[PDB]
């Protein structure tokens, strides 16, 4: 089910490529190259930690709900998680 | 959902079973596994069989029916022995190379030394470096691991530094006594 | 220092010749032949056969009376016309050539159904026990040439060695199974099978005997193979007139008085007897979060074992 979804979502003409990171920062699935891949999901393991400490340090009892970040090349999306999250790139334009 | 753990096991069959511990020493001075290398060869063979005959004996529901609609995953699946066996095959080499690092290790056959200080030893200089090559060996034998591991067995080496050990100390008291009757025989000639 | 050289120097002028490497045999036979009683009476056992074959693995062990120096025997066997290569590769290594040996066992019940059985078994064995005497990459193959000569030059004995019939580079014994049927055969069939069974030993040079309870033969003879197990050779006369009991020592059995190839074959087959799904779709079948969750199982579990690497 995930998988057909996942791929539906890659033909989409806006996706740029979809990377599942499971064990912080050690993907199994992606369909991108593997210098990027594994990049990204380190990148985007880093990037998400952060936001979740700066949710907790606003207020000490609430936690992230979704994460985004913008670039002129593309837009990333993360989603918090309690064992693992996906990552999912886009070209904006 | 039985076929596919039946043939997860079967993969990994050389990873997942309980562990084996095995004793090496020096049986009549020979480097030997207590127990018999073929014994344990024999109780790995078993524990896979046991595995693979699990799709034998499943009460699934609707006992009443018949049974093949499971055990036919074995025929069906017997490519999977391939695999299992090179496995085997390969973790008993393995153990083998164990065996044989510890017979290369320290040779035990320990001819005996008296032939050979008479032909060419005693130079003064040749002679110290036989003590100090002995006591460089010692202090290799003292780092010898007390125990090696493979997928499914563990090994106790302890054994087999202790009869090391022995010989160690053994060479010494040669070298030192043959050393005590050389000079004193020296000394009994110009005496003479 | 020279201590130790001279200790060095005499473990390498010894391991040329407990016991020296051990010879082992494979049993090439059908399933549910009878042949696993066979081997548990090799063994010396009374234990009811096992059902299944994949590889099984038993040994013994034999003394000679000065001494208990546990001579080990081991056994492997495989049985029908499956996963050919694929086991029989596994028992025999090339380094072990020299000490294996073969025994091949037919049920009489029917010779030409169980013909395509044995001869695809012994297709494998052949082929593999052939590449192994230098697919190790065994550069000093010296000992290669010297096995090979002994194979055949142990049954042409005494006969002028015209011919190497079939180049067989590993010992075979050849048997049938549950002989009680035999006696029930048509008269031209015994003959038919008779003039089969007797080529095929002096084709591969291999010695025959019976099988039953009071029959000893079996036990020496197979022990003989395993390593003295029940005695020595103890060459007796070939028994081609009975043709009750069944004993042929290889070598004696000259073609033109056995037989007197593929015509002999073909004309026995025809006589004897010519009348010689998986469902992955499963579609009779349904559910929804079962067959999802298996799919993706699928797919982590094999991805899982390729990473492994594994040289095996």
């Amino acid at each position: 089910e995930v998988e057909e979804t996942l791929k539906r979502l890659q033909s989409q003409k806006g996706v740029q490529g979809i990377i599942v990171v499971n064990t912080e920062g050690i993907p199994i699935k992606s369909t991108m190259d593997n210098p990027t891949t594994t990049q990204y999901a380190s990148l985007m393991h880093s990037f998400i930690l952060k936001a979740r400490s700066t949710v907790r340090d606003i207020d000490p009892q609430n936690d992230l709900t979704f994460l985004r970040i913008r670039s002129k090349k593309n837009e990333i999306m993360v989603a918090p998680d309690k064992d693992y999250f996906l990552i999912v790139i886009q070209n904006p334009t | 959902a039985l076929e596919h753990q039946y043939q997860m096991g079967l993969e990994a069959l050389n990873e997942n079973l309980p562990e084996i511990n095995i004793d090496l020493t020096y049986k009549q001075g020979r480097l030997q596994f207590r127990p018999p290398f073929e014994e344990i060869r024999a109780k790995y063979y078993r524990e896979m069989k046991r595995f693979i005959g699990i799709p034998n004996q499943f009460k699934g529901v609707g006992e009443a029916g018949d049974e093949s609609i499971f055990s036919i995953m074995i025929d069906r699946n017997a490519s999977g022995f391939l695999t299992i066996f090179s496995k085997a095959e390969d973790l008993f080499r393995r153990l083998s190379a164990v065996l044989h690092q510890h017979k290369e290790w320290i040779v035990i056959g320990q001819v005996d030394m008296e032939a050979l200080v008479e032909k060419h030893l005693f130079t003064v200089h040749d002679w110290e470096k036989n003590f100090k090559a002995l006591k460089i060996k010692g202090k290799e034998v003292e780092r010898l691991p007390s125990a090696v591991k493979v997928d499914c067995l563990n090994i106790n080496c302890n054994p087999v530094k202790t009869v090391i050990d022995d010989l160690i100390q053994k060479l010494f008291d040669l070298l030192v006594l043959s050393l005590k009757k050389s000079i004193q025989a020296h000394l009994h000639e110009i005496d003479t | 220092e020279t201590l130790w050289e001279i200790a060095k120097a005499e473990v390498e002028k010894r391991g040329i010749n407990a016991e020296i490497a051990e010879k082992f045999v494979f049993f090439i036979g059908s399933k549910n032949g009878g042949k696993t009683t066979i081997i548990l009476r090799c063994l010396d056992r009374d234990e009811p056969p096992k059902p299944t074959l994949a590889l099984e693995y038993t040994y013994g062990r034999r003394a000679k009376g000065h001494n208990t120096p546990k001579d080990i025997a081991h056994f492997w066997e495989l049985g029908g016309g499956t996963s050919l290569l694929d086991l029989i590769s596994i028992p025999i290594t090339g380094d072990t050539l020299r000490t294996f040996s073969l025994v091949l066992v037919l049920d009489l019940s029917k010779p030409n159904d169980l013909w395509p059985t044995m001869e695809n078994l012994l297709q494998a064995t052949k082929s593999h026990v052939d590449k192994v005497i230098m697919k190790l990459g065994k550069t000093n193959a010296k000992a290669v040439s010297e096995m090979r000569q002994k194979i055949w030059n142990n049954m042409p004995k005494d006969h002028p060695d015209h011919e190497l019939i079939d180049p067989f580079p590993v010992p075979l014994v050849i048997i049938g199974s549950k002989y009680d049927v035999f006696q029930d055969f048509e008269s031209e069939k015994r003959k038919v099978i008779c003039k089969t069974l007797r080529f095929v030993a002096h084709y591969y040079g291999a010695s025959l005997m019976f099988t039953s309870k009071s029959e000893a033969l079996l036990l020496k003879i197979r022990g003989v193979i395993n390593q003295l197990a029940f005695g020595i050779d103890k060459s007796k006369s070939i028994c081609v007139d009975q043709n009750k009991p069944l004993f042929i020592t290889a070598g004696l059995d000259s073609f033109g008085q056995i037989g007197s190839p593929m015509e002999l074959w073909k004309k026995v087959y025809e006589k004897l007897f010519p009348p010689k799904i998986k469902d992955p779709a499963r579609d009779p079948q349904y559910a929804e979060n079962e067959v999802d969750e298996m799919r993706i199982q699928k797919d982590l579990e094999l991805e899982q074992y390729k990473r492994s690497s594994s040289k095996s």
